[PDB]
This record gives structure tokens, sequence and C-alpha cells, in this order.
DNA sequence: CAACGGGCGGAACTATGCC
RNA sequence: GGCAUAGUUC
């Protein structure tokens, strides 16, 4: 009636990959840390834009979609900023948002492309990940100028899919099909998973009837936002204060 | 129209990817082996690159209003 | 002068036709357009092309509970000169 | 001369010129043009 | 003229008397939602707040009803209008004097539609009684008339861009009218032939069958999720069947707490022998047919489009005739609910190798239509050297095309069935005729073995140009070819001839559809 | 006035005249998409006004007529699209 | 109020009651210039 | 025909036709015949040959084309009725070539049998394993898809104009595309479908659409609107004064500028005033236009001119991005159309081993009964070309595309062969037991959205003649209570609702009589 | 036009609570949790958690419908102890393995930059 | 036997020309 | 405001 000792491996680490193999845990728990990797872990996103100048070829909601999923380096500050509903400014103050400026003229004979590059951030830590090619915005001809200010406020992948941090998550367990959670109609035209531990010529470990799904095996890639360990810890702890925020309004119900 | 941001289908940022895509393409590589090379390794990402149809190009022929 | 007579777009009597496509970029006219309508009062108009018996043939049908057995027309018409047509029977009484 | 097998690519190469000198609207031109 | 203007459609009185557009009426897009009950219809906000319904004023409610007036017409569980007595009306739409707002018994307040008011909902045409029932509202986000699924049967909808029409009345009598007698837990069973007119619609019929197949064993936890989504539900776990060395249920140890009462019943599965109720095992049924239903339990069976469809005496009749429509809905609703969630599990697919063969099958199919073809070349150099005799009561050209089309038609029945008895377990084709869903052997055939012969007219394809069908032929040919006989199944696909064949033999059928609808209407009215 | 009239309206005829006149020419172009325009700028029509000989698809339609694109309702059959090589023949004189 | 030319570009002011032709090049279509108010868009 | 193929003294477009039995020629110059070009077979051989070939691949700088091909007397048109004394061959190098003899006398060959079909059925990919009725269908919606209609179109003040954002070719193309231009103007988007069926909500022909995708751009349009008023006593474009003028509304008269017109780039809720304009009444009456109820959209441009006569002339045109919503109306290239049912977020959808969770989820029973086989094999070769890297051929009739040759190049790529993938379930984890069919498919998102056409009433307008309701949606009409509905209410017994709905919801009136002569006094 | 903004899915409103509890009458010893604003992401956990207690007999949770955001939760024990005890035994066990599950995810991160 | 007259689906949504 | 015509959905 007690709780597990889950254990972890770290396969490869690189700046945009972790590859993890999570054991002793059940398949519950391990899917909801994947679920949570993917929604509920904290970005910073452009979330207000304001139009000064707009004579390029995009109209304004377009170039402001665009001006969203520019991910923007959150690694540290995304912790201190409080969100916008949760604060006592008046709109924004630099506690609970990331100010942003663009100002772009054409004046040459050759095609000018605005990129992420000329995103200007008031906050040396929060700048687009292409700042330390380039994320194209628009495109300009002669003549055409674009100007505006934007606000990049906090918030999590439930919300909106700009503050999603994750690229690709790969998860999956029991590699070969011990305990037939999936029934082939023909074993031998299924190409063996990376992980499988098989010979060339067994196609399917034979079952297991006294076994439970264990040994999941993860692979979170980032987009740039954040970098791939903090997602995984953001996870375990953003998880962590759901359950106990549970927890507290469940002693107060029954007392 | 311009190449999206974000690949629709899981989110990797592949607008940043058309012009490096034009530039090996010119550079006498085959798209297989230009989408390798510029990292896009599953489908759904490749698909971005490869059916995309730029059209911001035409659009910039006509002169502006102004 | 007797009238204005529309014309057809990127006919050989419109403005438009043997430009090349920086021509039609510069009077903001698409270069993929393909053309073939007229422009009448703003909107955009298309002819359809209607189909007709074929004329100066001579066609042998019959009816089904007519008096004539079996009948025969010439729809007859002449160049394109005028009197549009004129279909002659030569008909055939039942037995 | 003739060619064999080769014919996917000599049947579309004929149907791009065709379409290149004509193309598609060519029967409201022409016969607005007569 | 005065006689125009009487005389017929758009005239005043057979279009402003016997038929006149009204209010409180509304027509959006219907989509699907499994989550609602038989007779529940979602419902958007903006419908909703736009449409009202007036309540009068007693002791019981007025402090409710002052609430509403006061929330207004701006918020959605607000009010439009106050009524006083003498029939004055109060408007709320904009900012009011506080004087007006005073509420006395025997005032109307017209509040906007909530949950639980009684809709009548409508799907044109309006063939027979079961297009125009009573729902009961509930309110969605989104903006689309949500309505389930087996009411599909009753309205002929499907969700591609149809729409539907609403209709709220506006009176306590009327209310209770639709109530007691147009619900649409009423009109079940049909009186035009006395069978159930609704039943499980092609997805969770596509998986009861699969679900009360012999091999499904359920664990604990799926045991205790299917039964959180059951209503109907005591609250006691039955005993596993499986007891040691694991407790593991049956899809039929479920079905059986799904079925209500005690309804006794006996069906057959579609695919039951005709040896089995002859030979022994008559009461053992080794591949799990003759459903029986004892006590409300599922004893045996495989459950299928003949026990859960909309026929004669199927499970769903029974439980209607015996327990009544208020258990019959709860049937329906605890069916979707609960095989839905299991399907969750299980899964469904449909995909090209579902839709191939083996070699050794298209071996059989190349080589009964090679024989035929031979069969059909014998029959038209018999008939050529004048030997072929007629049959008496037809002509030559009669019966040199009888033999004909009836070689042809053997050739395409025998490869239909080689197709068919050459599929496998695990076949999703399979999967959807078996169980009665969507599809039929004919339409396997078609995919796998042979499209077969084009007719048009009831006659072969007929000589369009001068005595030939089409410029690639000889003129005077009658082979299989020629007139327009597809060898080639829609997975290998078809020669240019075939193709354009194939295109001249649907559009009779486009042209079939688009031509007895009005014939069909003009009768209906006539005899109404 | 008349050209402009007969093709404003798609009344083929004099105003005074609009009973008899052939409604149903020079329709209003649809720029819903490029292949949109395309289809309707080739498409044929046939007068008739419920026999399904002229609805069906005739062998005579091979490479001349798409056996496919049609409308599906009150016109099935009775409004055709060009085949993509077919052309049509403009007119000489025999001399 | 001021209209820019549909040809030249070039912005000329033009008042109720007035003509509508574009100085030093004759052309016939004019087109509203920006507003100056702001308008937010949320960038989703 | 030895004269009409040098082009000297008949011209290309003449026919010739021989009725051999009966004894006659027929020679016609006529106007109106349709014809379609066919190469030449001489004795067996065509006379088209590899120069011919060459001098046409080097099109450019050569001035080298069609016409000089029609001139060597290599092609030729052929009418209708000369068609009928023609023998022609489906394909050279496969009916020329010695067999058992069906025919050894051939006079004609096809350039392609592909060539047959229309502009909107060239589209269709491997339209020759499907079924006609779905080709019939898939071409009444091609023009219906929502793509970028013309390159010009942000100087076009179009009354209803609908354009994408994000276009993308077909991954599985025919090879008769590049002349219907789909490759610079296309019309939908590639998307991962997935033949499921996961939670009940595509059922009859419904879609389940990742919410996670649509927030990044996924089949995201514009809507373009234009309204045009003109100044025909004097109409006069001017803004309004509440305490001046006679007829007045409940609508904001502040947006509008000196002259009466909305500067561009300002927002315009439902039921506001766009163009101000009034009429001197013999003392002001007002006659603005107001947008069509409930639009929310951004001025986008204002363009004023003077009309023929020289009033003045004035078009405005507004913009409002549509993002699929839960009513709106998808199909593929196949015949297929359903609605969206549901959307999900990324974190509910099912996944495979490599986090590729489906676009789109479609019902695996609309295939059985509809027979739309060219949609899994467009699937499967989508699957393979996205992974190879080439676009996929699926020119109708080929010979040398096979499943099995598509099976066989995707299992190189480390997929099973027939398309299917092991997919796990989105909110549990666990693997779903059948394993699913899923790939990059080509949709498109049709005209029909839910937000034009909503619509409800209760005690609206009322006809002028005979006092019922309006009709029509725009005029906020209501809906009609037809012969054939109160038919069903008959049957019902529903007599009290029968007689609320044709009398009471519809027109009440009163009137009086007298008792002697029944005439009213 | 309808669309509910996407803050609705995890915000409670003013009045809303977050958990309420219900008995059941059906079954002694049985009684339902309500959690609004909650979805799979933490009804799964809490579910499996449940199982593992041998004292628990039933165990299970719903979400009544897609487009409404809430989770019902169903935990039926044996006598001589509670569903209330049984669910926050459930939650403190949850805690304390994901806390030992972060901990030892950050030794070896620790472990495998620069070690 | 011939001539004359009335009869021929149901809903719904856009657009354009004209009085 | 009304009359007419065209297209489209089911
Ligand atoms: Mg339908
Ligand atoms: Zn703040
Ligand atoms: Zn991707
Ligand atoms: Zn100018």
């Amino acid at each position: 009636p007690y709780a597990n000792q889950p254990t972890v491996r770290i396969t490869e680490l690189t700046d945009e990959n972790v590859k993890f193999i999570i054991e002793n845990t059940d398949l519950a728990v391990a899917n909801s840390i994947r679920r949570v990797f993917i929604a509920e872990v904290p970005i910073i996103a452009i979330d207000w834009v304001q139009i000064d100048a707009n004579s390029s070829v995009l109209h304004d909601e377009f170039i402001a979609h665009r001006l969203g999923l520019i991910p923007l380096t959150s690694d540290d500050i995304v912790d201190k900023l409080q969100y916008s509903r949760d604060c006592t400014c008046e709109e924004f103050c630099p506690e609970c948002s990331v100010e942003f400026t663009l100002d772009v003229r054409c004046n040459e004979d050759q095609t000018r492309h605005v990129t992420s590059r000329d995103l200007i951030s008031n906050s040396p830590r929060v700048i687009p990940v292409t700042s330390r090619d380039d994320i194209l915005i628009v495109k300009l001809r002669k003549g055409q100028e674009l100007r505006l200010r934007a606000y990049a406020k906090k918030g999590f992948g439930k919300e909106h899919a700009k503050w999603n941090p994750t690229a690709g998550v790969a998860f999956e367990y029991d590699p070969d099909n011990a305990l037939r959670h999936t029934v082939y109609p023909k074993p031998e035209e299924w190409p063996k998973s990376e992980y499988s531990e098989l010979d060339e010529d067994e196609s399917q470990a034979p079952y297991d009837p006294n076994g439970k799904p264990e040994r999941f095996y993860y692979n979170v890639e980032s987009c740039g936002s954040l970098r791939p360990e903090t997602i995984v810890l953001s996870a375990l702890s953003g998880l962590k204060k759901k359950l106990s925020d549970l927890q507290t309004q469940l002693s107060h119900e029954i007392q | 129209m311009i190449i999206p941001v974000r690949c629709f289908t899981c989110g990797k940022i592949v607008g940043n990817k058309w012009e490096a895509y034009l530039g090996l393409l010119q550079a006498e590589y085959t798209e297989g082996d230009a989408l390798d090379a510029l990292g896009l390794k599953r489908y759904c990402c490749r698909r971005m690159l490869l059916a995309h149809v730029d059209l911001i190009e035409k659009l910039l022929n006509y002169a502006p209003l102004e | 002068f007797i009238g204005k007579i529309p014309i057809m777009l990127r006919s050989t009597y419109c403005l438009l036709n043997g430009l090349t496509d920086r021509d039609l970029c510069e009077l903001n006219e698409c270069p993929l357009d393909p053309g073939g309508y007229f422009i009448i009062n703003g909107s955009e108009k298309v002819l359809i092309a209607q189909e007709k018996m074929a004329t100066n043939t001579v066609y042998v049908f019959a009816k089904k509970d007519s008096k004539y057995a079996y009948t025969g027309e010439c729809r007859s018409c002449l160049e394109n000169s005028s009197r549009p047509t004129s279909t002659i029977w030569v008909s055939m009484l039942a037995r | 001369e003739i060619t064999p097998d080769l014919w996917q690519e000599a049947c579309w190469i004929v149907i791009s010129s065709y379409f290149d000198e004509k193309g598609l609207v060519r029967q409201q031109l022409d016969s607005f043009d007569e | 003229s005065l006689k125009q203007r009487l005389k017929g459609k758009e005239g005043r009185v057979r279009g402003n008397l016997m038929g006149k557009r009204v209010d409180f009426s509304a027509r959006t897009v219907i989509t699907p939602d499994p989550n609602l009950s038989i007779d529940q219809v979602g419902v958007p906000r903006s419908i909703a707040a736009n449409m009202t319904f007036a309540e009068i004023v007693t002791p019981f409610n007025i402090d409710r009803l002052q609430e509403l007036v006061r929330r207004g017409n701006s918020q959605y569980p607000g009010a439009k209008y106050i009524i006083r007595d003498n029939g004055d009306r109060i408007d709320l739409r904009f900012h009011p004097k506080p004087s007006d707002l005073h509420l006395q018994t025997g005032y109307k307040v017209e509040r906007h539609m909530c949950d639980g008011d009684i809709v009548i909902f409508n799907r044109q045409p309006t063939l027979h009684k079961m297009s125009m029932m009573g729902h009961r509202v509930r309110i969605l986000p989104w903006s689309t008339f949500r309505l389930n699924l087996s009411v599909t049967t009753p309205y002929n909808a499907d969700f591609d861009g149809d729409e539907m029409n609403l209709h709220l009345p506006q009176s306590l009598e009327t209310r209770a009218e639709i109530q007691e007698l147009a619900m649409v837990p009423r009109m079940i069973v049909t009186p035009q032939s006395n069978r159930p007119v609704m039943g499980i619609v092609q997805d969770t019929l596509t998986a009861v069958r699969k679900f009360t197949k012999r091999d499904v064993f359920l664990e604990r936890g799926e045991v205790m999720n299917l039964l959180m989504f059951l209503s109907t539900w005591d609250g006691k776990v039955p005993q596993p069947a499986i007891l040691k060395p694991r407790p593991l249920w049956t899809g039929k140890q479920i079905f059986s707490l799904i079925i209500p009462g005690h309804i006794n019943c006996i069906r057959t599965h579609s695919t039951h022998p005709d040896d089995e109720d002859s030979g022994p095992y008559k009461h053992i049924s080794p591949g799990d047919t003759k459903v029986v239903v004892e006590n409300g339990e599922l004893i045996m069976g495989i459950l299928c489009k003949k026990s859960l469809g909309t026929s004669a005496g199927s499970l769903v009749h029974i439980s209607y005739l015996e327990m009544g429509h208020d258990i019959t809905r709860l049937f329906y609703s605890n069916i979707q609910t609960v095989i839905n969630n299991w399907l969750l599990i299980e899964g469904h697919t449909i995909g090209i190798g579902d839709s191939i063969a083996d070699s050794k099958t298209y071996q059989d199919i190349q080589n009964t239509i090679k024989k035929a073809k031979q069969d059909v070349i014998e029959v038209i150099e018999k008939a050529h050297n004048n030997e072929l005799e007629p049959t008496p009561g037809n002509t030559l050209r009669q019966t040199f095309e009888n033999q004909v089309n009836r070689i042809l038609n053997d050739a395409r029945d025998k490869t239909g069935s080689s197709a068919q008895k050459s599929l496998s377990e695990y076949n999703n084709f399979k999967s959807m005729v078996v169980s009665g869903a969507k599809g039929s052997k004919i339409n396997i055939s078609q995919v796998i073995a042979v499209v077969g012969q084009q007719n048009v007219e009831g006659k072969r394809i007929p000589f369009g140009f001068k005595h030939r069908t089409l410029p690639h032929f000889i003129k005077d040919d009658y082979g299989p070819e020629s007139r327009g006989f597809v060898e080639n199944s829609y997975l290998a696909g078809l020669t240019p001839t075939e193709f354009f064949f194939h295109a001249m033999g649907g559009r009779e059928g486009l042209i079939d559809t688009a031509v007895k609808t009005a014939e069909t209407g003009y009768i209906q009215r006539r005899l109404i | 006035d008349g050209l402009k009239y007969s093709l404003a309206t798609g009344n083929w005829g004099d105003q005074k005249k609009a009973h008899q006149a052939r409604a149903g020419v020079s329709q209003v172009l649809n720029r819903l998409t490029f292949a949109s325009t395309l289809s309707h700028l080739r498409r044929l029509n046939s007068p008739i006004g419920k026999l399904a000989k002229p609805r069906q698809l005739h062998n005579t339609l091979w490479g001349m007529v798409c056996p496919a694109e049609t409308p599906e309702g009150h016109a099935v059959g009775l409004v055709k699209n060009l085949a993509l090589m077919a052309y049509i023949s403009v007119g000489s004189q025999p001399s | 109020m001021i209209y820019i030319c549909g040809e030249c570009h070039t912005e000329n002011e033009i008042k109720s009651r007035d003509p509508i032709r574009c100085r030093e090049c004759g052309y016939r279509i004019m087109y509203k210039k920006r507003t100056k108010r702001l308008v937010v868009f949320d960038a989703r | 025909r030895k004269l009409r193929r040098q082009m000297d003294i008949i011209v290309s477009e003449v026919s010739m036709i021989r009725d051999i039995r009966e004894r006659e020629i027929r020679i016609y110059t006529d106007a109106g015949r349709i014809c379609r070009p066919l190469l030449i077979v001489e004795k067996q051989k065509l006379l088209l040959k590899k120069r011919h070939i060459d001098q046409l691949k080097e099109r450019e700088y050569n001035n080298y084309s069609w016409q000089d091909l029609v001139a060597s007397g290599v092609v030729e048109y052929i009418d209708t009725l000369e068609e009928e004394t023609v023998m022609l061959a489906m394909t050279p190098d496969d009916l020329q070539e010695k067999e058992v003899a069906y025919c050894s006398t051939y006079t004609h060959c096809e350039i392609h049998p592909s060539m047959i079909l229309g502009v909107c059925a060239s589209i269709i990919p491997f339209p020759d394993h499907n079924q006609s009725p779905r080709n019939t269908y898939q071409s009444a919606m091609g023009k219906q898809a929502m793509g970028v209609y013309i390159t010009n179109f942000h100087v076009r003040m179009d009354t209803l104009a609908h354009v994408l954002y994000y276009p993308q070719k077909p991954l599985v193309t025919t090879r008769s595309m590049e002349y219907l231009r789909f490759r610079e103007l296309p019309a939908g988007i590639n998307s991962i479908v997935a033949i499921a069926s996961y939670t009940g909500y595509n059922q009859e022909d419904s879609v389940i659409m990742n919410r996670s995708a649509v927030d990044r751009g996924f089949f995201r349009s514009v809507f373009y609107r234009s309204y045009k008023e003109q100044e025909s006593q004097e109409e006069v474009f001017e803004k309004p004064t509440r305490e001046t003028c006679q007829g007045m509304r409940h609508a904001i008269y502040d947006k509008l500028d000196d002259d009466g017109l909305i500067a561009p780039g300002v927002r315009v809720s439902g039921d506001d005033v766009i163009i101000g304009k009034t009429v001197t009444l013999p003392t002001k009456r007002d006659c603005s236009t107001f947008l069509r109820t409930s639009e929310t959209g951004i001025v986008d441009q204002v363009m004023v001119t003077l009309n023929q006569e020289g009033y003045k002339f004035c078009k405005i045109r507004v913009r409002s991005v549509r993002i699929p919503q839960i009513g709106d109306k998808f199909a593929s290239r196949h015949g297929q159309k359903g609605t969206c049912g549901i959307q999900y977020r990324q974190e509910d959808m099912p996944f495979t081993c490599e986090g590729i969770t489906p676009d789109i989820i479609i019902n695996p029973h609309a295939i059985p009964s509809r027979m739309t086989i060219g949609h899994l094999i467009e699937c499967l070769q989508g699957k393979v070309s996205a992974n190879k890297g080439e676009i996929g051929d699926a020119t109708p009739f080929n010979d040398a595309v096979n499943v099995q040759k598509i099976s066989n190049l995707l299992s190189d790529y480390g997929y099973h062969l027939r398309g299917n993938e092991v997919l796990y379930n989105g909110f549990t984890g666990r693997k779903i037991t059948s394993q699913i069919f899923i790939g990059p498919t080509y949709y498109q998102r049709l005209k029909h959205m839910v937000d034009d056409k909503i619509h409800s009433r209760a005690r609206g307008p009322i006809q002028i003649l005979n006092r019922q309701p309006m009709e029509g949606r725009s005029r906020d009409g209501g809906l009609r209570f037809g012969e054939m509905e109160r038919d069903c209410q008959i049957a019902h017994g529903a007599a009290q609702f029968l007689r609320e709905r044709l009398f009471e919801a519809s027109d009440p009136y009163q009137v009086h009589v007298c008792n002697l002569c029944g005439i009213m006094a | 036009m309808n669309a509910p903004p996407a803050f609705e899915s995890f915000l409670l409103f003013e009045g809303e609570k977050k958990i309420t509890i219900n008995k059941d009458t059906k079954v002694p010893n049985a009684c339902l949790f309500t959690i609004n604003k909650e979805d799979h992401t933490l009804g799964n956990i809490i579910k499996s958690q449940l199982l593992k207690d041998p004292q628990v007999l039933f165990a299970g949770y719903k979400v009544p419908h897609p487009l409404e955001h809430k989770i019902i939760i169903r935990v039926q024990t044996t006598p001589d102890y509670s569903p209330q005890e049984a669910f926050t035994n459930a939650i403190t066990d949850l805690i304390s393995e994901l806390s030992l599950l972060e901990e030892r995810f950050r030794v070896a991160i620790k472990d495998k930059q620069e070690g």
C-alpha cells in the first residue's frame, strides 16, 4: 500500500536531447510525466502585439501569429516571473512580462529578410534561441516597412501550443512484446525496436503472464526554449505541485 | 505563402531552414540528402520542406501602394 | 462611330496581348490569369458553350406513336449569313 | 530510330510542348478573335 | 392576377395556410456526440441566449425569476422581457429603471432557454413521424447541434455538412403534449413495420462483436473502468470467471451487467453454419454462435447486427416490449459508453494489409477469369458457326446474351467466393462485414478479386460508335472486354477502357438517385 | 446597350423579348480557386430542360468530354467539361 | 483628409464636395491612409 | 489526307470522312466541331521518332514546337465523326508489337490515355483505384477548396474571397497537374492522417483534428468581404449626428472620419457603421450601410473614386481570420467529406513510438462501402515519399507503380510494409491492441464553415404582405414549417403543438364578424 | 463566436470549489470525489495508486464530457478503513515517489555531465 | 375519333441585374 | 423594397 522506488539512467545527453530509462514505476506515472512534458511546463512566449506600421505583403494577424511562435530563451527567469493574471500591476510590468521591439525598413533594391535577429528585448536573458540561421518573419520589398511592440508573458502548453517547450517526446515501454499489449497478425513483418534484446531470428519474446509494464524509455527533444534537462525536472516538480494542492483542498473539505 | 515557423505535427522549428534548403539544392544535393543534412529526421518534419510552395516571392513582384 | 464592342481579356484586341510577365506584374495583373472573359460593369462574365444539333445534314429518326413511321430532317443554314435554320421534314406515313 | 520503352518520357515531352504552345483557354480566345 | 395569387405553390392557400414560416426556430450544423443520452441534444450558448421561453411568476419561483431578471439580457442565464398582466411589454435588452423590475405573481418572464428544456428536432425531408422527435436541451461550448449516434437512423442523417431544424414550444400545454407524445425514447418501435426504428450503429456495432468473442478476458482495472461507465450498475463487482491463477472477467460477463432486467432471448450470429443446429453440439456451438440470454445474462453467443440491430425480435426490441422506453433509453446509452471506452483499448482500423490477398488466391482468381473468357470465346464461335440453337421464348440475340452474361456472372461469383474464403481472422473488412457495421461481401469481392460487368439500362454496354464500343476495338466484337467486363479489382486498377466503362456505369446510378426523389415525394403527398 | 445588357444578364436576346430568350449564357466567373476558374472557363451546356438519354455518358465522349466531372442534382449530365487536350474548331470557308 | 494615389503613390489633401482627382499624375483612384488608432493583437 | 498533313491547301482543322459501305465522302469546314490530337501510325510504327523527341526536348533556344511537329505530319486532329473510321491503339510500345494478332491495321495511337480527364479530375491521384461516384464527388468538391486563388488578390475588391495561410503542393501528384498549375497555386495541406476509431467523435463521416496542430497555423485562412456605396435629393457621404437626422438606429457612428468613411486598420464588430450616407429629406434621412451581423473583422482597404457618371464611389474591404472550429468541413482528394467532430490537444492524441501524433483521425467505416482505395494507396505513397525525399507519381494508368512495389520501397525505411504502425493511447499511455494505419494524406478545407451557417430566431422582423416572418438568414427570417412537417405533426396527433406552429408562433390576428351575414364588420 | 477561452480548462472561477466530497448510498463505505479543472493527467495516477492499496475494493475515474473539465473518482474500501484515508495516503505516496524520482534524476544528470 | 386543359419534391445558402 | 436568373449544400 506504499509508493514505488523508481530509478533512472541517462543514456544520452546533448544540447537538444535527453534519452533516459525510468524503472520500477507504474505506467500511469510514466505516462503522466510524458503528458506533463508537453502541456504543463511554463515557457515565455509573445502574447501581445501592437503593430505601428505594416506595409508588408502579410496582414497584421499573420505577422502576429508568426511572432508568437518564435521561441525565447526562458532557461532561468521562467521561475522568477509571475502570471499576468496573478500580478499586482495594471497591464504589464517587468516582474510579469518581457517587452520586445521590432523596427525594420527596406530602402535597397534587394529583398530584405526580416528575421528573429531583429527582435530586441529589454531583458538580456530572454532572447530568441537563434541569437545565441535565423527564424524568418517576413520579407520586404523596396519601400515596405514593419514596426511593432510586443510583450512576452508566461504560460504553459495547455493554454496555447506556443508555450509547448518540446519538439518530439518519444515514449516506449516493453520493446519486445512480452506482455502482449499489442497483438501482431504476422509478427515477422514488424521491424524490431531500437531497444530490442532479441536475436536475428526470433521476432517476439515469449509470453510472460505474471508481468507488468516496467522500464519505460524516454527521448525528450527540446525546441530550444528550455534545455532538455530542465524540461524533465520542471515536469517532476510541476506534477508534484498539482498533487500537493489537491491534498490541501481535500484536507479543508474533510474537516 | 511563407514557410511556417513550426512543424504542424510535432512543433520542431522549420522556419529557419528554407534558405539553407534552397542553397543545398542549388549546391547539387538530392532532396533526401539535403533533408538529412538539415537534421529533419521524421517525415512529419520532412514534408514541411518537401511540399512547401513559396508564393511570397511572387507577391513581392507587385509594387507597393506607397 | 456606331458603338462600343466589349473586348475579351488577353485576346488579340486587348491591352494585355503579348505582354511579358514583368509587364503584367507592372499593370497589377496576375501572370497566371488565363483570360478569356469579359468585364461588364465591373463584374467578370464567362460565355458558356451551347450545344446544338448539327446543321446541313440529313438525319432519319422515328417517333413513338405519331402519324408517320419514319421522319427525316435537314436543319439548313447558309454560311452564317442569315435565316438561322429551316428544318424541312420528309416523313412517311405509318402502315 | 524507334523510341522503345523510353516512351514514358517522350509522350510527356510531347504533351508539355502541346500545352506550352496552346494553353487551356485557347478556344475562347480563338473564337473571339475570329 | 388573383387566380395566379391563389393558384399553386408560393400561392396564398398552399404556401401560407398549409405551411408558413414560424418564430422560435434555429438551424445549424450537426456533429456527433457519443456522451449524450438518446433524448438529449447539444445546443450552442448563442442559440440558447437568443431563444426565449415565457415562464409565469408564482410564489414557487418568484425569487429565481427575479434573479434572472436581475441578470438581464446580457448574461446568458437571464431574461429578455417582462410581460405584465395587462399585456404591456417591458424591455430588458437595455438598461431599465428599477421600478419595472418589480415582479408579482401573474406576470410572465421571457427567460433564455436553459438545460432541460423540451424542443422538437427535425431533418428535412420529413418522411415518417420519426423525423420530428422531442429532445432535451443541454448547453455545450461550440456552435453545432450535438446529437447522439443511435438517433442517426430515424433521421437518415450523417455528419457531413448536414443541418437540422429546432422548434421550441412556448406553452406548458404544448410542452406537456410533446413530452408525453413525441419524445425520442417513446418512438423506438415504429408502427410502420413493428420493428425497433433505432439500433446500434456501426461503431459500437463493429466493436460489440469483438467484445463478445470468447477470447476477451478483462483485467481488474479494466473492469473497474468499464463499470465506472455504467449508469444502471448496482455497485457489486461480479465474481470473475477465471479465478486462478489470475482473476479475469469476460466480455459477456459485463454485457450481462449492461442487459436490463430479466430478458429472455435467443438469436443467431451472422456466421452460424447449417450443421450446428442439426448434428451434435447443438447447445455447445464450437464457433460461439447461437446467442442465448437467460434472466438478463449473456450466457453464450456473439452479438452483431442481428441481435442489437433494427430488426424484429432483436434484443433491443425485446428490451422495449418488456421494460419500456425509460429502460431501453438507458440500455442504448450504456451499451454505447461501455463499448466505446473499451474500444479505446482494442482499437480498429482499415488498410491495404486488410485489402490485400495471398498469391494462391491471386492464382485462383486469374485461372477462373481465364476459363470464363475461354468459355465466352467458345460460345461466340458456336454462334458464328450458326451451331447455337435458340431457347424457346427467346431470340437468337437474347439467348446468346443470356449465355454470355450467365458465364460472366458465374465467374464473378466464383472469384468473390474465393476472395471471401481466403480472408483471415484479423482482417478489418471481415470485422466490419461480419458484425454488420458497414460493407458487404460483394464490396470485399470487388476490392480483392473482380469489379465485374458494367451494364447500361439493364443491357451490356451498347455500340455507341458504328458497330463498336470504342475506337480501340474492331467492329463486331462481343468479347468480355469489348462490352465492358472489368477483369481487375480496385486494388490492381482499371485499364483505360474499363475506367470509361465504369464511369458510364456509375452515371446511371447518379441519374436514378437524382430522378427518383421528386416522384417519391409526390406519391407520398398524394397519399397523405 | 444591347451587347452590354445581353452580356450582363445572360438572357441571350433583346430586352423586350426576354421571355423566349435562353437564359444561362454569360455567367459570372467563379473565383474560389484556380481550378474553379479553369473549369468554369472550359465548360459546355446542353439546353435540354428529365429524360435519361441526354443525361447519360455516351460512348462518343471519349477524349472530348470528361467522363467524371459533372454536377449533381437537377443538371446531372447536362453540364459537362472539356477533356484536357480537346479543341473546338474555329471555322473557315471551303473555297 | 489625405488620400494616396493608386498610380504615383503620392498623398494629397482632398476634402468633401471635391472631385477625386490626383495632381501631377491625373489619376482617379485614391486609397485611404492607415489609421493612427492603435489595435492590439494576441499573437495566437 | 496527304494535303492536310502537309498543311498546304487544307487547314489542319478540316475533317474528312469516307463511309465505305454507303459510298459517301463528307468534308467539313464547319465551326464548332470538337477534336483532339492523335499520333499517326503508318504501317505498324509510329511516325514519331527519337529525332522528333530530341528536337522537342531542346525546345528552348531552338524555335521547334508543337506547330513544327504538326507540320511534319506526325500528329493529327481527329474530330468525333472521323473517329468512326479509325483504328486506335492505347499504347504504342504495347499494342504495335507482335502478339497473337488482334488488329494489324492500326491507323492512329493515343498520346496518353490519361488525357481523357478534365481539369478538376486531373488532380485525383490513382483515379483508376476509385469508384466513379467518388471521382464525380471529388470533381465537384475541387471547386470549393480554399487556397490562393490568384496571385494579385491584394488589389481586387471581390465581394467574397477566401485564401489559405500555408498551402502545400501534394506529395503524391499526377503528371498532368503541371499544366493546371496546381504546383504554383495549390489548395490544401499534407496532413498526417490516421484511420482509427478513437473516441467515437468521428463516427458517420466526422473528423478529429489535433488542436495543437491547429494552434501552429494548420488549415487557417482569411475571409475578405467588400462593400460598395455611391452617392446617387442629394445623397452625401458624411458623418451623421443623432439630434439632427430623421432616420437613426442603435449603432455607433464614432468610427467614421469627417467624410464618413472608416480608415483601414480599425476593428469593427458586428452591427457597426462603415459608410455613413445621408439623404436630404424635403430634414436629413440616414441611409448608412451596416456590417453584416456578427463579422468582427478589421477594415483592410478603402478605395475612393468616381463612377461612370461622376458620382463619388467607394469600396471597403474587411478581413477576418477563420480558425478551424468543430463545425468546419474538410475533404480529401477521393470524395471523402466530413466535418470536424472534436479537437484534442497533442497530449491526448494517440502517438507512435517516435512521438508523431496524427493531425486528423478519420473513421475506418468510411472505406468498406465507398471503395476509395486510391485514398489508402495515396497514404502509402506519401509515407514513402516523405521519407525518400521524392514526390510520388500517381498518374492514372502507369503499370510501373504497384502496391507491392510501394510496400517494398517503404520496408526499406524501417516501417511496416503495408503502412500500419503501433500506436499508444493518449490518456492512459497503454499500447492499442490493433495497429493503426497512419500516413501523410493531402486534405482540403472546403468553403462550408459553421460561422456562416448558424442561425436562430425568436420574434424578429416580419413580412409586409402576409405579416409572417421574413425569409433569409441575412434578414433574421424564420424556418419554414412545410406541409410535410404539418403532416408529420398530424400523424403524431399533437393538435395543440400543430395549432401553435401554424397559428400562434406565426401570424396571429383578430377580426369582427356579423352574426347575420358572415362578413367582417 | 461560441469559442470558450483557452484558460477556462485550468482556472477556477468565482465560486467554483476545487474538490467536493459526496457519499455513495448504493454500497457501504463508498465515496465519490469530484475534482474541477482536472483531467487524465491526475485521474490516472490517483486511480493506479489507489489500486495498489490492499484495502481498496474499487477505484476508478471518468471524465463525463471532453468539452467540460471535471474529474469524478469513485473509491470503495474495506471496513475499518475509509476512502478519504485511502485517497490521502495515495496522494502522499505519489508525492514521495515523485520526490525520490527527482532526486535520482538530478544525481544522474550530475554523473552524466562532468563525470 | 379529335381537340383542350391541368398536372408534374423537399428543404437551405450565396450572388447579380432590373424596376 | 419587390421581380427575375445563375451557382452551391443536403
Ligand atoms: Mg449527408
Ligand atoms: Zn505585472
Ligand atoms: Zn515534425
Ligand atoms: Zn497620382
